[PDB]
């Protein structure tokens, strides 16, 4: 396992793997949703399916050509896939469809299609998909007035005043050669690539990109979206984290595996060593919950999401939950250390080990794009390894103790008590 | 007889409970602040449901 990051001119990064059966190819632009503005938010959105359409799609199938697109906060990436004998191939659709032409895409019939069919995804979205809706809330309200508040997807307001014209003056200024990576995993190797490229004479424009003036910053907020006629209640609830390149950056992460993740229904998750689980199935307080640590290139985000049919003891899940924050700073012990190091070590495994060469792509190119390199699996667990309680103390003596708060909510959030309430349970007046 | 007793208590019962009133006045008005600035949009749901 050994990634090779060269230079001459473009970026190339290949992670190579023998046993594999397909390979993939694609470029990574290092602009996601937090560089467009309150007006052409949703045009990320709106290239990944031009590329994806449906004339595009017919073009790469006779080829034995798949194609992938993924649009985040900070890239988006452009990832064609085939047999490791046809690798050729899939750079030279790259090079036609995507370099060299786009009037063949942005066509008004093309176009017109396209733009009805997003329409229609960000609809279902903001009606059916609740866990994932008060979890964009949750951006929008922490960052409010800065670029990291804008959703990927875009909205419905935005998206229908955006014409052909604004996708190209998006792609004049973002899909650039010093804005770019062009990413190899699977089984290819490193030098047939670069050789590859080095036949021709690619290079997609030059310049730098846009730079913005506002820097992300947390404001502790609040926004309720209250709906009677819903069977259940979906809340989240922040602090401030940790951005890429911090060095607090792995103890973060392990504070969260601390608490975890929960499901009252599955049997074994019941029987995890997570002292939060005694105050919560006493009275059956939640069905679900999970812990994140999100990081950003210039923030972070550090909390839960949970959802709950008991909607009278809404107050209780609350309360219970930030009382064992608590015990990060106070009487964390040492045998809660030793078995988070064992789960995020499982869980980094799962997440770079995974047999998908597409999934390989989007976190080589995201890497190299803000460290200029890319750090092994073998050096992760050493650093993960030299934590200690006293690390974990610090940590949160800085980052939760006393601290403000950012919560979302939608469906029957009746019980959901106010802000002041909330933000007095972030400490003890014990300690 | 106790005249000149009384209103040299009476100096530091009325020092101490002024300080008092206008200490809470500060802290009322710091913890309310949230509610007061409260803000609320009405968009109306669609029919047929």
């Amino acid at each position: 396992a050994e990634v090779t990051q060269l230079s001459n001119g473009i970026v190339v990064a290949t992670e190579h793997n023998p046993s594999a059966h397909t390979a993939s190819v694609g470029v990574v632009f290092g602009s996601g949703a937090a560089n467009e503005n309150p007006y052409n938010n949703g045009v990320s959105n709106l290239w990944k399916n031009i590329f994806l359409s449906k004339e595009n799609s017919a073009v790469a199938a006779k080829e034995g050509l798949a194609l992938s697109s993924n649009i985040s906060r900070d890239f988006q990436s452009y990832i064609v896939s085939s047999l490791p004998g046809s690798t050729d191939k899939s750079l030279d659709f790259l090079n036609q469809s995507f370099i060299q032409q786009k009037a063949n895409l942005l066509s008004s019939s093309n176009f017109e299609a396209t733009k009805k069919s997003v329409l229609k995804q960000v609809q279902d979205f903001e009606e059916n998909d609740h866990p994932n809706r008060v979890l964009e809330h949750l951006h929008s309200t922490a960052f409010q007035n800065t670029p990291l508040s804008l959703p990927t997807r875009g909205t419905l307001e935005s998206l229908e005043n955006l014409v052909v014209a604004d996708l190209e003056s998006f792609a004049n200024n973002h899909f650039l050669n010093s804005n770019a990576v062009v990413v190899g995993t699977g089984n290819i190797k490193h030098e047939d690539l670069v050789n590859s490229i080095e036949s021709k004479n690619l290079s997609l424009q030059t310049g730098t990109k846009p730079v913005l003036k506002k820097k992300a910053a947390f404001l502790g907020s609040e926004v309720r979206l209250r709906d009677d006629t819903l069977p259940k209640a979906w809340i989240s609830l922040a602090v401030e984290g940790e951005p890429v390149n911090s060095p607090n950056y792995f103890v973060a992460k392990l504070a969260a595996q601390i608490f975890g993740s929960y499901n009252a229904f599955e049997p074994a998750s019941r029987l995890q060593g997570i002292k939060l689980l005694d105050n919560i199935q006493e009275y059956q307080l939640c069905d679900n919950f999970n812990h994140f640590s999100l990081s950003y290139k210039d923030s972070g985000l550090w909390g839960f999401s949970t959802a709950t049919r008991n909607v009278t003891m809404i107050d209780d899940l609350i309360h219970f939950t930030l009382k064992q924050w608590n015990r990060l700073t106070i009487s964390v012990t040492d045998t809660e250390v030793e078995r988070a190091k064992s789960l995020l070590k499982l869980q980094l495994g799962q997440l770079y080990e995974s047999g998908n060469p597409v999934n390989d792509a989007n976190l080589l190119g995201a890497e190299v794009l803000i460290k200029g390199s890319k750090l092994s699996l073998g050096e992760a667990f050493k650093k993960i390894d030299a934590i200690t309680v006293k690390d974990v103390k610090a940590w949160a003596g800085k980052r939760l103790w006393d601290q403000d708060i950012a919560i979302a909510g939608t469906g029957q959030i009746e019980g959901l008590l106010d802000y002041m309430r909330i933000r007095s349970d972030m400490s003890m007046m014990r300690w | 007889p106790e005249h000149d007793e009384r209103k040299r208590l009476g100096l530091k019962t009325v020092i101490i409970l002024s300080s008092l009133y206008l200490l809470s006045i500060w802290v009322k008005k710091f913890k309310w602040a949230g509610i007061k600035t409260r803000k609320f949009v009405f968009n109306p749901p669609k029919p047929r449901k």
